[PDB]
RNA sequence: AUCAACGGAUAAAAGUUACCCCGGGGAUAACAGGCUGAUCUCCCCCGAGAGUCCAUAUCGGCGGGGAGGUUUGGCACCUCGAUGUCGGCUCGUCGCAUCCUGGGGCUGAAGAAGGUCCCAAGGGUUGGGCUGUUCGCCCAUUAAAGCGGCACGCGAGCUG
RNA sequence: GAGUGACGAUGCGCCGAAAAUGAUCGGGGCUCAAGUGAUCUACCGAAGCUAUGGAUUCAACUCGCGAAGCGAGUUGUCUGGUAGGGGAGCGUUCAGUCCGCGGAGAAGCCAUACCGGAAGGAGUGGUGGAGCCGACUGAAGUGCGGAUGCCGGCAUGAGU
RNA sequence: GCGAGAGCUAACUUCCGUAGCCGAGAGGGAAACAACCCAGACCAUCAGCUAAGGUCCCUAAAUGAUCGCUCAGUGGUUAA
RNA sequence: AACCGAACCUGGAGAUAGCUAGUUCUCCCCGAAAUGUAUUGAGGUACAGCCUCGGAUGUUGACCAUGUCCUGUAGAGCAC
RNA sequence: UGUUAUGGCGUGCCUAUUGAAGCAUGAGCCGGCGACUUAGACCUGACGUGCGAGCUUAAGUUGAAAAACGGAGGCGGAGC
């Protein structure tokens, strides 16, 4: 799954930038290949409005 | 430019970013984006038929600058020193 | 780097407000005034034409010519020093009613007041030929 | 500055900045940007080229 | 051990200051401004009923919706290394929710005299007795003797 | 001789809509939309992301060196900041040691476009007229814009 | 902002809970404007893409395209 | 003896001052707190919470998923 | 390098603060003066050196363009 952080994690709640952080997003842009897997999933989930996922 | 430039030019030392092939000669092929160094007025990849050679001539540092920052009633005062290291590069080119 | 000036070249345009929508006709101005297609292009100074203007009495306005377009010229001091004309009202100096459009439409500096002197309103159409012994290329609005 | 002198030289043309650029973006080849404004300025012959040129890849 | 002021200063303890003093506080009150608008001022909806009869010429029970920021407040935001405070006088200017004049509509408007509402801020809006008075009551007039804002307008302008 | 009427729903608009120095949506100006519902690209736009260069923090990976430990060296990574904590240094006086300098011109003063990542430090000229840089180590009465700071000189108010 | 009490389902009010920012946060936007929207400034460039916001003229960039609505300057003061 | 709710001068004396002011070269790294309990305490202070530096440990921390237990709010209901 | 015109941008410094261009505080200007020190055979920690299961001396005595002597005593060494 490719994942891009699009948004600032700035005025977002702790939680979902932490989050972020687990996911190994640093910058806007940043972009990573992602794991397929419930937990990889739901951490994808939890911050789906600050990222661009493609498939 | 943005480093490695392009243009029909007439042949000037100009000056640009570090280039690492140290000394004299050395030299520089560029790609071209638009020229009319025989009026034929081509533009982009039609140009890249064509590239620009250019001699190195120094390496060098810039004008001394200052870094100078502040920031009011917060004790906030930065002064730290700046130069820019360059290139300056002869155009000879196609 | 950038491109330099060159000013020996005041240009001289003819344009007719008849039926013209003030704003719409002032933008045009403001525009060929400040810089627009612009010579040299750069901002430091006045690159602008000269624009003449004609039939400025017969300039169209929408809703309101006797209702609410209101010209605002408040006196010296206050002591009710608070005087207004209609837009209809301005059948008195119609010259008037495209100047302050198009200085409103300008920059307010020393350099922009300096801009005004570039714009010459008459309300006829055959006769203005006054400011109009230099050249006078004439450009229709749109 | 560059930006201005761009849409002053579109517009004599027949064109624009927002179109002009949308052009010279879609025939990916010219990548200009930069230095755009002095073709606008100094050359109006090689100006109105890139002008054609844009016109096309857009319609 | 009502060491109960309950993590309990000594075994052992009240007042007063306009004769007051020092260190501070706009961390905190009085004035004024600010935010608010309960209270205050005004306007509007509805129509019980009053009006010989007829809700609406006038008046409007119980209830309802707003406006204003002139009252008493609320709150405590700049000002406590100082923003002088009532009333008078002097000098003005502004709002209109108009006291007089000006124009109107309705009238339970014959006329004359009016009532009420609409438009209207151009000018005008008296002199005294009582009280520091603002106010208010009174005398004598008047076209009228308006209401409010301007740090409850105005003390580097005066009074006190 | 042709459709005509009553409830309701909902979009946008109308009245209701009066405040004190001069008015206004920031202005100009806009319905010949520059208002407003829905849709679609395109461009502008920050110290955000990117390009190119360069420095720092930590870390692992090389090698200097009798060993840590510290140099350099790539690659990744980091670097907004008040109280505060930690690190590396600049400058002044005095001292000890070394190296020197000076009446063919010491310090101090004055000017300056040069250097260093900063505190800072040189070159040159001018003035001065007899003392004095640089390096290593030691020690402090060691760095000022503030304290209604202290001393002194000189301004403003004013040719009042 | 959300969840409550006090208050008049007042206050730029007070007092808890909770999330963010300011405090200690520069930069763009919101005319101006600690806080709201976007975004967290190692230094240099007369390079490029975007965010929130924008694209008549002041003022960067469409006086864009299509189907509609509103003629009150509504837009650019609230209610029964 | 030109300021008397206790004169003046010199000393104790650098009284005390939970208060006000002031606190001076440079760059680099990290970076708070205005909370809890107690206090003749409430603009003071103790301990904790939160910062930093050295050391030891060295994945125990963070987010997300699955499993499992706990709860009486929102809603709702009328059996008390 | 000095100066100048026009254009863009642009809310003195310090202090005190939740919040300062603030119509809050301070300051006429310049020069100089001017604020974290010193003591202690005190406690506790870092770093460094010397010896090391041991380590040191105090007063003093003797020399001194200079240091030697002096183990009285002090600390580790066993706790409850
Ligand atoms: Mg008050
Ligand atoms: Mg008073
Ligand atoms: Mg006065
Ligand atoms: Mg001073
Ligand atoms: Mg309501
Ligand atoms: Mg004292
Ligand atoms: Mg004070």
């Amino acid at each position: 799954m490719k994942i891009k952080l699009v948004r600032s994690v700035i005025g977002r709640p702790g939680n979902q930038v932490k989050t972020v952080q687990a996911l190994g997003l640093r910058k806007i842009g940043d972009s990573r290949e992602v794991s397929d897997t419930p937990a990889v999933r739901g951490m994808v989930k939890t911050v789906k409005h600050l990222l661009e996922v493609q498939e | 430019i943005q480093t490695g430039g392009k243009q029909y030019r007439v042949s000037e030392g100009d000056v640009i970013r570090v280039e690492s092939l140290q000394g004299e000669a050395g030299d520089k092929v560029e790609l071209k984006a638009l020229f009319v160094g025989g009026e034929q007025t081509v533009f982009g990849e039609d140009a890249g038929k064509y590239t620009v050679q250019a001699e190195v001539v120094e390496h060098g540092r810039g004008k001394k600058i200052y870094i100078r920052k502040y920031k009011s009633g917060v004790q906030y005062r930065r002064r730290t020193g700046h130069r820019q290291n360059f290139t300056a590069i002869k155009i000879l080119g196609i | 780097k950038t491109y330099i000036p060159k000013n020996d070249e005041q240009n001289w345009v003819v344009v007719d407000a008849s039926g013209v929508p003030l704003g719409r006709l002032a933008t045009l101005i403001a525009s060929r005034i400040r810089g627009k297609h612009r010579p040299d292009f750069t901002p430091n100074m006045i690159q602008g034409d000269f624009v003449v203007v004609i039939n400025a009495a017969q300039v169209a306005l929408t809703g309101k010519k006797l209702d609410d377009k209101v010209y605002t010229r408040y006196t010296g001091y206050q002591g009710g020093l608070k005087t207004e004309t209609a837009r209809e009202a301005l059948s008195k100096h119609p010259e008037r009613v495209i100047e302050h459009a198009v200085f409103g439409m300008l920059p307010k500096g020393r350099q922009g007041r300096a801009m005004h002197t570039r714009l010459k309103v008459y309300a006829g159409e055959t006769h203005p030929h006054s400011a109009q012994k230099p050249q006078v290329l004439k450009t229709q609005p749109l | 500055l560059w930006i201005q002198r761009i849409n002053a030289g579109a517009r004599l043309h027949g064109m624009n900045y927002s179109t002009f650029i949308n052009g010279l973006k879609r025939a990916n080849i010219d990548l200009n940007r930069k230095v755009l404004a002095d073709i606008a300025a100094r050359e109006p012959e090689a100006f109105k080229a890139l002008v054609d040129a844009s016109r096309n890849a857009r319609q």
